[PDB]
């Protein structure tokens, strides 16, 4: 995360970090969406062009953590993968629509101060909260530049950006499964996600009833807190009925 | 049935240090 | 990384 902040102590309990295990190190960001379910970007585990194919042995996911680096003793939780699904229309060859992959863990995870999971947003929740101006907020492990890396998570808030505008910054071929997020310019304040984010929650806090939605999955961007660009985010909503049919069936 | 209420905020009626930010952009 | 045991 470019341009943010040291998080608060359980102040994103549902951040989780995907951990290769050999070599050791951060491969992206993810959510917990129950017990058992957690939510991620399809680019974290495949992405044939950099010859990108992560199988469930390969990685681990470490839930409760405030540290990058530190075993976090009697506080993080680790667990292995049962499954990857990834979604089937997930268009890695052109401009990642559908970017968007969940992770069935081996066995339940308990919830504590430090754990505990994010709501996903119904079709109301998306129509009032997804509106320009209006902000979320990104987290994770990623580095602090685009060209270094972060003692403890990392937070920023990040306005939702006009279709147009988002369209106009980029050559890629925008569609309705996304959004972009970023200040202009001519706003002044600044903040981006960066390598190591990817894959992690974009959240809003429902000023209806107080809870926390996960509303994207930070997807791709162009650099990392360039003036002008806007990070791209996988509209959660909109993969909705995706995410309930996995869920449903396994 | 509790997910995103943050034991160590919602749930003890604690706000963290910029969700305001948040709450004062959500305007309409 | 710390180790993770
Ligand atoms: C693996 C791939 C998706 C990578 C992927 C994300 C990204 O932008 N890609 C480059 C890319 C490829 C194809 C297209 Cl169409 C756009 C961007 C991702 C990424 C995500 C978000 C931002 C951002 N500045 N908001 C910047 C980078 N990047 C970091 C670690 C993985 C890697
Ligand atoms: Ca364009
Ligand atoms: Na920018």
């Amino acid at each position: 995360i470019v341009e943010g902040s040291d998080a608060e102590i359980g102040m994103s309990p549902w951040q989780v970090m995907l951990f290769r295990k050999s070599p050791q190190e951060l491969l992206c960001g993810a959510s917990l969406i129950s017990d058992r379910w957690v939510l991620t970007a399809a680019h974290c585990l495949l992405y044939p062009p950099w010859d990108k194919n992560f199988t469930e042995n390969d990685l681990l996911v470490r839930i409760g953590k405030h540290s990058r680096t530190r075993y976090e003793r009697n506080i993080e939780k680790i667990s292995m993968l049962e499954k990857i699904y990834i979604h089937p229309r997930y268009n890695w060859r052109e401009n990642l629509d559908r970017d968007i992959a969940l992770m069935k863990l081996k066995k339940p995870v308990a919830f504590s101060d430090y754990i505990h999971p994010v709501c996903l947003p119904d079709r109301e929740t998306a129509a009032s909260l997804l509106q320009a101006g209006y902000k979320g907020r990104v987290t994770g492990w990623g580095n602090l530049k685009e060209t270094g890396q972060p003692s403890v998570l990392q937070v920023v808030n990040l306005p939702i950006v006009e279709r147009p505008v988002c369209k106009d910054s980029t050559r890629i071929r925008i569609t309705d499964n996304m959004f972009c997020a970023g200040y202009k310019p001519d706003e002044g304040k600044r903040g981006d996600a960066c390598e190591g984010d990817s894959g992690g929650p974009f959240v809003m806090k429902s000023p209806f009833n107080n809870r926390w939605y996960q509303m994207g999955i930070v997807s791709w961007g162009e650099g990392c807190d360039r003036d002008g660009k806007y990070g791209f985010y996988t509209h959660v909503f909109r993969l909705k009925k995706w995410i309930q049919k996995v869920i449903d069936q396994f | 049935a509790d997910c995103g209420l943050r034991p160590l905020f919602e749930k003890k009626s604690l706000e963290d240090k910029t969700e305001r930010e948040l709450l004062e952009s959500y305007i309409d | 990384f710390e180790e993770i045991p």
